[PDB]
RNA sequence: GUAGG
């Protein structure tokens, strides 16, 4: 229920950088936001929010919550 | 008490007295140098008589006087005329009907004046104590009694004008018939198209209805379809009416109209000019700046209810709270002295036959017997010493039940307002002039 | 150990100022009780006040009436502290009228049945021979202080102007505690509360109202559990 | 505003022409210029109010009164 | 609706001199009456 | 910081009523404080339930028993003030005890330690608790400023008039031309520097530590002693123009 | 006139002795009166019982040492006042203790008389080295609030006997905080949060019920002046 | 231009 709701230290350890974390969370939030703006064309490449969702919310909070739960992953090209 | 203050703080204090704003009702200082009267009379704002006669009729709009020679003079008092900076210039009337007059006597106050004596602010009760962190780093806490009694309230008048300019395509028209608007917005507008007097306005309202002669219109296909379906006509004239600016409220008090074809002359091209006044009464609220005479200034930070204020032993609340941490650091000890003397001016002092050094000095000066509420004058460098203040504190008149609420040290016991228990030690309290 | 329930007694020092004593309170208990009583006796009390007016031949509160030596804003400031007692829940109407040289006063006001003004000596303004004053007053009831802006309910009547109003009749309440004469280590305290209130109502009534509010709210705190 | 003396103007000490010496007070500004009130902004000391008892000389100098003391 | 929407969205408060990188700091907003911002005392000394 | 310093202050900050007793735990201490017998500044014996890490320097000392005892994580009684107990309750439970004045430097030191050794959210929470407690106890402190709060030293007039006599003698011996003006100015500088230093020392000795100003200058809240010197002592040498 | 929304006390439990209680939105400026009065009354008004004096066999008041026990007298006084009792005799009563041999005498070794009970028996009281030699006798009496230990001349009557601080309040501490809330677009509403930490003897809710009844009586005492009505819900 | 920072 706050910006600081997920403590930062756990996010940092998994990511290994203070900048890699922001880029990776931001990419995930972009994907979720575009999914919520799909409005029904139903592209298969897109995926939904793994963790439950509130009636009103911002995609970045959900993204950071997944990072803290650690269900996602990243791989630099 | 200028000698006590530092140089920098007196510099700031003098620089600030020029920025005060007049209030709805003014009151002269209980503690202050004796020169304010001259600096008020010599200033042009007051309205002083020029003959030594007798007043016959007194009314707010005008005062009529007659001299013994036979000359009848009637002075016009300005009411709510916008000042240069945008504040009211109201003038009150002092002289009664049958009172005599000597030449030069003040007959009416200007803005920020009372009985001809300068008054840029009001005299509040004040105590020095930190309070929950709402007065941290110079901030100020004060009762809601100020908001309730209009003690700190100021009128403000905004004037805005529009010109019915003529252009190449044709002349502009100020009229009630505005295009492409609802009927309700044009509710207060007169048939001529000028808003009525006394009709309250808000952001986005319409004051005067002006319409452009014409613009070259090349309507878009969507607009054409919508109009055809709805059966409306996109007429060439366009609305360019003056609206109240965003974030501005007020009640219209006056409107003035000048016309070309009439005898009045305007600059070339313009056919009509209309200027509208909107006047509101701003009360003291959160965020408004406040300051005293000794360079102590801060923004309001919280207007707590009347009961939450730490109330003195008899039950009087303290109207304003000031951080003490500022005083030794800022090196302006005078404000403290003033406060004690301020208290002394509120409840008068009786000193007769005491025979001490300060007692004799007061007796010879004449400042020996005083009733509550009477002002006191401490010239800038001939001001009262500390022995006199201490002696007077020791001999203040009993206010109630034959007791003195302030200790000889100059402090008093303050009960908490919220919790309810008394505070551990007495606190310093007294009256201070705030602008 | 010793069980002693609170007992109240009253005393009058002036007509509208009084002192009330509650002796057997516990240690460190007189101050809290007094502060609670003061806060509730100043915050919430029913009362009546004027809430909007209407001058003939005036469109805003900034203008000046002919015949008076005080403008409309000064008259608002003078009428704001007028104290009125009203029994009707719905709003009621008063009318002021004065002509000729003299001084308009609260005593001059025409009282409708069931509404009264309690400070007749108050002077509202003064008039000369040429002058004339005619005014309407809407009187309502409530508690506390309500601003003119919240009061304003009518855009259309340009002549009507709202005024901020202060319904509550209380002036100031101050409490003091002492040490009981009883020979105990607890050193029980005797609370004594001095209350002084405006001319609207007797303090006794106001304190009874305060008690009603406090007991209702404490019962609300109590009943819901168990 | 009426009494203030301004050093800024045409053919005079401009804003950028200021130096440390001109701004500061001088032993001669006694009874002729109040040393306390001046704008506290960048234009510090380039404006000043006239003293309380000050008066203008026909040439343009400022005088101040003094009581005459004789033989103690 | 406004009170609903502002939350979980940072706003950057900033002071004019901004001598060092603590001059701009993010906060989680919150509605309040009046017309003056409210700020946390502890961070005040960092902005100067 | 004024509130915190008023909290963790050595005795004599007031009249230490009811000092020297032993209390079962902090809870009984606050109940006694509400009763009004105890004072926030008074050395008393306090127990602590399990989980209270003892002082850093208390690690070597321990209670007296014939069996091994690990007071790093169990019951132990200390001699301290009630305010010290409250202040330690503000800090996290894992943080060892503190039994000295906090002022401004020591508070900065413990804040640096917390920021070093703890995650961020805990640091923020403790900073907020410190803020609230400090504001409340600063309100309770009752510091003020009044006519009698600032008192000039009594010895000032005697010493300064003696130095005036010496200066007058030097002026007299200059009136005869025995000493040059430049030299006379040079020695006046020296003598009056001595006089102002002496009055500064006397003023420093006079003022107690319970005076409101001494509290807010010593604690590191706000102020420096030169401003106090020229508020209560003679301002002294002032640079002329240029 | 009528308050826009009525309050409603409700309970949150975190532990069987610690509890927190919230009042639903209340009129502006009414949180603090309730909070402070509730804190004070819970801390003192609620009655109870506890020891009042302790007596050690073969020890003088000046003699702080007790033979046969590793522990001193000061920690013993702390431990005994830390113990809780439950009595209703309304007059002084004597409780006894006589244990020997090495070991650890706890609060499970107590033998209260009729009408007096010790709710918790788990307190460790005294660790014995060598022969226990432990013989104690103390006095218990009901009381109100808190009373600091004061001399009552019993030392002259019996040198061993000394006063001990007594805690008749069944609650240990009360901490109340008021916080703002926003309702119907308006932020001038306050929620009172009362945190009650009492001992395991009494459930906190019963204590608050007793406190509320006491305050209700004490303020309904004011109604005797006259009868007036105030808008509620 | 002049105020406030």
């Amino acid at each position: 229920e706050g910006i600081i709701n997920p403590p930062i230290d756990e996010l940092l350890e998994a990511t290994d950088s203070k900048y890699s974390l922001v880029i990776y969370a931001a990419k995930r939030a972009r994907q979720i936001n575009a999914y919520y703006s799909q409005l029904g064309e139903g592209l298969l490449e897109y995926v939904g929010p793994l963790v439950d969702t509130h009636v009103h919310e911002k995609p970045l909070s959900i993204a950071l919550r997944e990072i803290n739960a650690g269900l996602l992953t990243s791989e630099a090209i | 008490f200028l000698e006590h203050d530092d140089a920098n703080r007196a510099l700031m204090g003098a620089n600030m007295m020029r920025q005060a704003v007049p209030l709805i009702k003014s009151e002269s200082p209980l503690v202050g140098t004796g020169m304010e009267y001259r600096s008020a009379a010599d200033a042009g704002d007051v309205v002083k008589a020029e003959k030594a006669g007798v007043v016959q009729e007194v009314s707010a709009d005008y005062i009529t006087t007659t001299n013994d020679d036979g000359t009848y003079i009637t002075y016009r008092l300005a009411k709510f005329s916008r000042s240069n900076q945008g504040t009211s210039v109201n003038q009150k009337v002092i002289v009664a009907e049958g009172d005599r007059i000597i030449e030069g006597q003040v007959l009416a106050d200007g803005p920020a004046t009372e009985n001809g004596e300068m008054a840029l602010g009001k005299n509040l009760l004040v105590a020095f104590m930190p309070w929950e962190g709402h007065n941290y780093e110079d901030a100020i806490i004060l009762s809601q009694r100020l908001v309730q009694d209009d003690v700190l309230s100021s009128i403000h008048i905004e004037e805005h004008e529009v010109d019915a300019r003529d252009t190449k395509l044709g002349p502009e028209e100020i009229t009630r018939d505005i295009p492409n608007v609802s009927e309700e917005v044009l509710a207060d507008l007169d048939e001529r198209g000028i808003i009525r007097i006394g009709a309250e306005v808000v952001a986005g309202d319409i004051l005067v209805g002006k319409v452009t002669p014409k613009g070259e219109t090349e309507l878009t296909p969507e607009e054409r379809l919508l109009r055809a379906i709805f059966g409306e006509k996109a007429r060439e004239v366009r609305d360019t009416s003056l609206k109240v600016p965003h974030g501005e409220i007020g009640k219209v008090i006056g409107v003035r109209v000048f016309d070309r074809e009439e005898g009045d002359e305007l600059p070339p091209g313009v056919n009509q000019l209309v200027r509208v006044y909107v006047a509101q009464k701003r009360k003291i609220t959160d965020g408004d700046k406040l300051a005293g005479r000794h360079g102590n200034k801060g923004v309001i930070s919280k207007i707590n209810p009347i009961e939450d204020m730490p109330f003195l032993e008899d039950g009087t609340p303290v109207d304003i709270i000031l951080n003490p941490l500022a005083v030794p650091s800022r090196m302006n000890p005078g404000q403290v002295l003033e406060i004690h003397l301020g208290w002394l001016a509120s409840r008068g002092w009786d000193v007769s036959g005491l025979a001490e050094e300060w007692a004799q000095r007061l007796q010879v000066i004449g400042a020996d017997k005083v009733e509550p509420g009477t002002n006191v004058a401490t010239p800038v460098f001939d001001g009262a010493r500390e022995d006199e203040l201490a002696g007077l504190l020791q001999h203040t008149i009993p206010n109630r039940d034959g007791e003195r609420m302030v200790l000889p040290s100059g402090k008093a016991r303050l009960f908490d307002g919220r919790s309810g228990e008394p505070f551990p030690e007495p606190i310093s309290v007294g009256y201070m002039y705030i602008l | 150990l010793i069980a002693q329930r609170p007992s109240l007694t009253e005393e009058v020092v002036d007509e509208f100022r009084s002192r009330f004593v509650i002796e057997p309170l516990e240690p460190g208990f007189g101050y809290t009780l007094g502060n609670s009583l003061r806060r509730t006796l100043l915050s919430s009390i029913p009362g009546a006040a004027v809430t909007s007016i209407r001058i003939d031949g005036v469109l805003h509160e900034f203008t000046t009436v002919p015949g008076v030596k005080e403008d409309v804003t000064d008259l608002i400031l003078n009428i704001k502290q007028l104290v009125v007692s009203s029994e009707h829940d719905e709003p009621v109407v008063m009318y002021l009228r004065k002509q000729g040289p003299g001084l308009v006063t609260a005593a001059d006001i025409a009282p409708p049945a069931g509404v009264e003004v309690h400070n007749p000596d108050l002077v509202l303004a003064t008039l000369n021979g040429k002058g004339k004053l005619e005014m309407e007053l809407t009187v309502e009831r409530g508690r506390g202080y309500v601003s003119a802006v919240q009061n304003k309910q009518v855009g259309q009547e340009i002549g009507r102007i709202p005024v901020d109003s202060i319904y509550s009749p209380v002036l100031k309440v101050t409490y003091k505690v002492e040490a009981t004469r009883v020979e105990q280590r607890t050193d029980f305290d005797k609370l004594i509360v001095d209350v002084e209130t405006k001319q609207a109502m007797r303090p006794r009534d106001a304190m009874a109202s305060a008690g009603k509010t406090l007991v209702e709210l404490f019962g609300l705190a109590r009943e819901l559990n168990i | 505003h009426k009494r203030r003396l301004n050093a800024l103007g045409p053919g005079g000490l401009s804003r950028e022409r200021a130096g440390f010496e001109v701004r500061d007070v001088h032993p001669s500004h006694y009874g002729r210029m109040c040393p306390i009130e001046t704008p506290e902004g960048p234009n510090i000391g380039l404006i000043g109010s006239l003293a309380s008892y000050g008066r203008i000389n026909p040439f343009g100098f400022i005088e101040t009164p003094y009581r005459k003391v004789v033989e103690g | 609706v406004l009170e609903e929407v502002i939350a979980e969205h940072p706003v950057l408060l900033n002071r004019a001199p901004t001598l060092h990188r603590l001059g701009i700091q993010a906060f989680e907003p919150q509605l309040v009456e009046g017309k003056a911002i409210q700020i946390h005392p502890l961070v005040c000394t960092a902005f100067n | 910081v004024l509130g915190l310093f008023f909290l963790t202050t050595d005795s004599e900050g007031r009249s230490p009523k009811g000092e020297g007793r032993a209390f079962g735990s902090s809870a009984e201490a606050i109940m006694a404080f509400d009763a009004g017998d105890l004072t926030l500044q008074a050395k008393i014996d306090i127990r602590f339930p399990v989980g209270t890490i003892p002082p850093r320097g208390f690690e070597p000392p321990a209670r007296e028993e014939g069996e091994p005892e690990w007071q790093q994580g169990d019951t132990f009684t200390l001699k301290t003030t009630l305010g010290r107990a409250l202040f330690n309750e503000l800090l996290p439970e894992d943080y060892p005890f503190v039994d000295y004045e906090v002022g401004k430097k020591q508070l900065s030191e413990i804040v640096n330690d917390l920021a070093e050794r703890y995650p961020k959210v805990i640091v923020a929470a403790t900073l907020d608790n410190l803020k609230a407690a400090g504001f409340f106890w600063a309100t309770r402190s009752g510091v003020t400023v009044a006519i009698s709060d600032i008192v000039v030293p009594d010895a000032k007039k005697e010493i300064v008039k003696g130095y005036e006599g010496q200066d007058e003698k030097v002026q007299k011996q200059y009136e005869r031309g025995l000493i040059t003006k430049e030299e006379r100015t040079q020695e006046l500088i020296a003598i009056w520097t001595k006089a102002t230093n002496e009055v500064a020392e006397a003023m420093n000795d006079n003022f107690p530590k319970t005076n409101p100003v001494s509290m807010m200058v010593n604690s590191g809240a706000r102020g420096n002693m030169m401003q106090m010197r020229q508020i209560a002592g003679m301002r002294g040498l002032v640079s002329n123009a240029k």
